[PDB]
DNA sequence: CACTCTCGATG
RNA sequence: AUCGAGAGA
């Protein structure tokens, strides 16, 4: 159960309106351009293509300019993963390249043959965020019952039994290694 | 994504109403937002209509 | 037979529900309650029955639509404290 | 009494009619907002006040 | 605004001034690409916008049961079959002007009587 | 006939079709 | 109000106009940054008359403000007030022109007196936030209640 | 439980009229009102006393102990 | 409610109850009045709590 | 930060 | 007696 947050720094009036993200047990927040370049999408525009699904929308792109200004330092994949790894010698890349598979958006895939999925999805989140920031769509209703779940006997007993059975198979592992 | 979503939505809805798709599965077609969200998630509170 | 459908709130967002089946039809009683005529046409669903918005405890309340809501709440609370046959055995 | 209920109903009626008029006015972009608040807030204030006056 | 990109890098190109000829040139800082500017307009900040008002208007909008239908006549093809909605721009200070979409010629026309 | 539209009283026949199959504690059992 | 003028609401309106805060951002439709090389001849055909009348060393980069005609009536202030406010704010390092109120386009033109293009933006930023046209700060709104 | 022997409010005996009531409902196929009338239950307290009663003992007898 | 069309600012849509307790409330009116009453109970418990602290 | 009865599993 | 839960005003 991981929680990804995409933060928009700089309120209405500030000039440093950059967009960063929070990755699982990684020290500091990472600029979104660095994330996209770490996923394989290196040049600009293509990132904006992954974010802004309408080239006519000049406002959204205008809002995306300082993000490009932010991630202008990193211009390739290797140094992007190197950046994330520096946060968290080449081992760090393999650390980084792991976080983008096992920890960064696990609900789509935890495999290794999927990078465009998480990239497009991240771009979708950016799109929603900016749509909310441009006053085109208001804040999400956190009291909406449709976006809530009721765990009954099933799921509860499922969690509990997963715990107890994992403890059991662990104990059995111990009795096994005892022999 | 998916172009011509109306046919897809009518097909899905027909499948659910026939039984081929589990009646508890929710299918939300957002026209103006151009999205199609299908939830097979458990714990969703629904009601007959 | 596709006569009834299961709808959660999320899908409920995208539909138009008729309150009563008499809202599909194209000098009055002053006693009866005032009901706004259907200004909506494109119905996709109709309520089985509005009284199904209530739970088990509030379904015991006679004429809850003639009460102040906190009284319905209070009655809903006190219904679980009434005596009587809880089980035959 | 009957006539009293009729007057009540017609009162709520003219109230809803007033709200309808204000709504149609606001939608026609002719609703001039009160100083220090939104056109929408002015509309809300007017409607709420009308319905309250109706109940009273 | 509508800015462009490089033909080789596809990276965003930043504006730069040609001094000796007094003209605007978009240059790329990833390679060496420099093109001429199409418009002198470089930056635009819009505090009061109209973009987003008529948003969400798709051809399938006629099949949205949640949308109300008025008795208005389309100013174009004179069809009384239409679907309206308030400004989709979720802002605290928007007008309550109605936006109508004709279900015959897909024409967008408002109820605004001032503009 | 049998193609006529439902009234409002025939609704409780459908509600009776419900509960007769589902019961009152359906979510628990399911 | 003053012990003298009590029933004179016409003065109360003046006091309200002198107390209620008013920022430049609160009356601005939009802002643009053009590249206008020749100061005495603007690319935009709408600002030709403006530079024609303001005739009777600079920067090629132009900062062009477009104001709200209806908002100028609500706050009850002229183009001269705004222009002279900006002028008094930036003094000598900002050449400022504007169109009279009688025109149908309330426009303000500003020029600075390498890397200059992304240096004017900050300026316009400070022109939107840190600028008080009239009234007192914090005083967000004022209502005449009798 | 079982049909109350006497009416709470007034005191009229009604415990001898339950079977007769059931018969009047099933044998003569009468409605509850007329059945209650023929049993001499004019006051609506006794009328209630029989009409409102639920004979739960008939289910209680389904157990063997 | 899913029984109304979108952008419906009419009185009956935003929770106006024309009917009286004698006449009986419609489903929509019932639910809206239930929302109001709910807010009532909530801020009642909140009130007795915060007052309970203030007094101490 | 804001008096009771009670139940029912725990040391 | 020590911790959670229901409920009374
Ligand atoms: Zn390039
Ligand atoms: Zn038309
Ligand atoms: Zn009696």
């Amino acid at each position: 159960i991981s929680t990804l947050q995409v933060k928009l720094y700089g309120r209405e009036g500030s000039s440093a309106r950059t967009i960063k993200a929070t990755l699982p047990y990684i020290k500091q927040d990472i600029p979104i351009v660095i994330i996209f370049r770490a996923l394989g999408i290196i040049p600009d525009g293509e990132i904006l293509e992954h974010i802004c699904y309408d080239v006519n929308d000049w406002q959204m792109l205008e809002m995306l300019k300082p993000c490009v200004e932010d991630g202008f330092v990193i211009q390739d994949r290797e140094t992007a993963l190197d950046f994330i790894g520096r946060r968290g010698k080449e081992k760090r890349i393999q650390y980084a390249k792991d976080i983008l598979q096992k920890e960064f958006l696990p609900h789509i895939t935890q495999l290794e043959g999927f990078e465009s999925r998480k990239a497009f999805f991240l771009g979708y989140m950016i799109n929603r965020l900016l749509l909310c920031a441009l006053d085109r769509k208001d804040q999400d209703d956190r009291d909406h019952f449709g976006k809530k779940r009721l765990d009954l006997a099933g799921p509860l007993l499922a969690q509990l039994f997963k715990t107890l059975f994992k403890k059991l198979t662990k104990d059995i592992f111990r009795y096994m290694q005892r022999t | 994504v998916h172009r011509n979503p109306a046919r897809l939505m009518e097909t899905l809805r027909t499948l659910r109403r026939k039984g081929d798709i589990n009646p508890e599965v929710s299918m939300i077609r957002d026209i103006r937002e151009k999205e199609l969200k299908i939830f097979t998630d458990a714990g969703r509170v629904y009601r007959p209509l | 037979e596709g006569l009834v459908e299961y709808i959660d709130a999320e899908e409920e967002e995208s539909i138009l529900i008729a309150m009563q089946p008499e809202d599909l039809e194209p000098d009055v009683d002053p006693a009866k309650r005032i009901r706004v005529s259907h200004h909506a046409t494109t119905f996709t669903h109709c309520e089985i029955h509005p009284s199904m918005i209530l739970g088990v405890a509030a379904s015991i309340i006679p004429f809850p639509d003639h009460n102040q809501s906190p009284r319905n709440t209070y009655q809903s609370a006190m219904g679980k404290q009434a005596m009587g046959v809880f089980l035959t055995n | 009494d009957g006539p009293t209920m009729r007057e009540i109903t017609e009162t709520i009626a003219e109230a809803k009619k007033k709200v309808l008029d204000v709504t149609k006015e606001a939608q026609a972009n002719l609703l001039t907002a009160k100083h220090g608040m939104t056109l929408r807030e002015s509309f809300e204030d007017n409607v709420v006040r009308f319905l309250n006056e109706a109940r009273d | 605004t509508t800015f462009r990109f490089c033909r080789d890098c596809n990276n965003m190109l930043y504006p730069r001034e040609d001094k000796e000829n007094n003209r605007l040139l978009f240059e790329c800082r990833t390679c060496s690409y420099v093109e001429e500017a199409g418009s002198p307009l470089v930056y635009r900040h819009e505090l009061i916008t109209n973009i987003g008002e008529t948003a969400g208007v798709v051809q399938d909008i006629g099949s949205d049961p949640t949308l109300p239908r008025s008795d208005r006549e389309c100013p174009k093809c004179h069809s009384r079959e239409n679907v309206f909605f308030q400004s989709q721009q979720r802002r605290k200070d928007t007008s309550m002007v109605l936006f109508f979409v004709c279900l015959s010629c897909s024409h967008i026309f408002t109820s605004d009587q001032k503009n | 006939d049998e193609s006529a539209p439902i009234t409002a009283e025939d609704s409780w026949a459908v509600i009776s079709a419900f509960f007769r199959e589902k019961g009152l504690v359906s979510q628990q059992l399911d | 109000l003053e012990p003298g003028h009590a029933a004179d609401q016409e003065q109360a309106k003046l006091i309200r106009s002198a107390i209620e805060h008013t920022t430049l951002k609160s009356v601005t439709i939009a802002s643009e940054i053009y590249y206008d090389p020749d100061p005495r001849s603007t690319v935009i055909p709408e600002d030709e008359e403006i530079i024609q009348l303001h005739f009777s060393q600079q920067s090629p980069w132009l900062l062009r403000l477009e104001l709200d005609r209806a908002a100028m009536n609500d706050k009850d202030l002229t183009m001269g007030q705004v222009g002279e406010r900006i002028k008094q704010t930036f003094k000598n390092d900002l050449f400022v022109i504007w169109s009279e109120d009688n025109d149908e386009k309330l426009i303000i033109r500003c020029r600075v007196v390498a890397e200059e293009d992304h240096m004017l933006k900050k300026i316009e930023n400070t022109m939107l936030e840190n600028i008080t046209l009239r009234g007192v700060e914090n005083i967000e709104r004022v209502v005449m209640m009798k | 439980m079982i049909v109350p022997v006497r009416c709470f409010s007034c005191g009229k005996v009604v415990g001898d009229k339950w079977e007769s009531y059931l018969n009047l409902l099933q044998e003569d196929e009468l409605d509850e009102g007329t059945a209650l009338s023929r049993l001499g239950l004019k006051r609506y307290c006794c009328r209630r006393m029989i009409l409102t009663h639920v004979d739960l003992i008939e289910k209680f007898l389904r157990y063997n102990p | 409610l899913p029984h109304f069309s979108k952008d419906d600012y009419s009185p009956e849509s935003k929770g106006f109850v024309e009917n009286s307790y004698l006449r009986g409330l419609t489903p929509q009116e019932f639910f809206f009045h239930a929302m109001g009453g709910r807010e009532g109970l909530i801020d009642t418990a909140v009130k007795t709590a915060e007052t309970g602290y203030i007094q101490r």
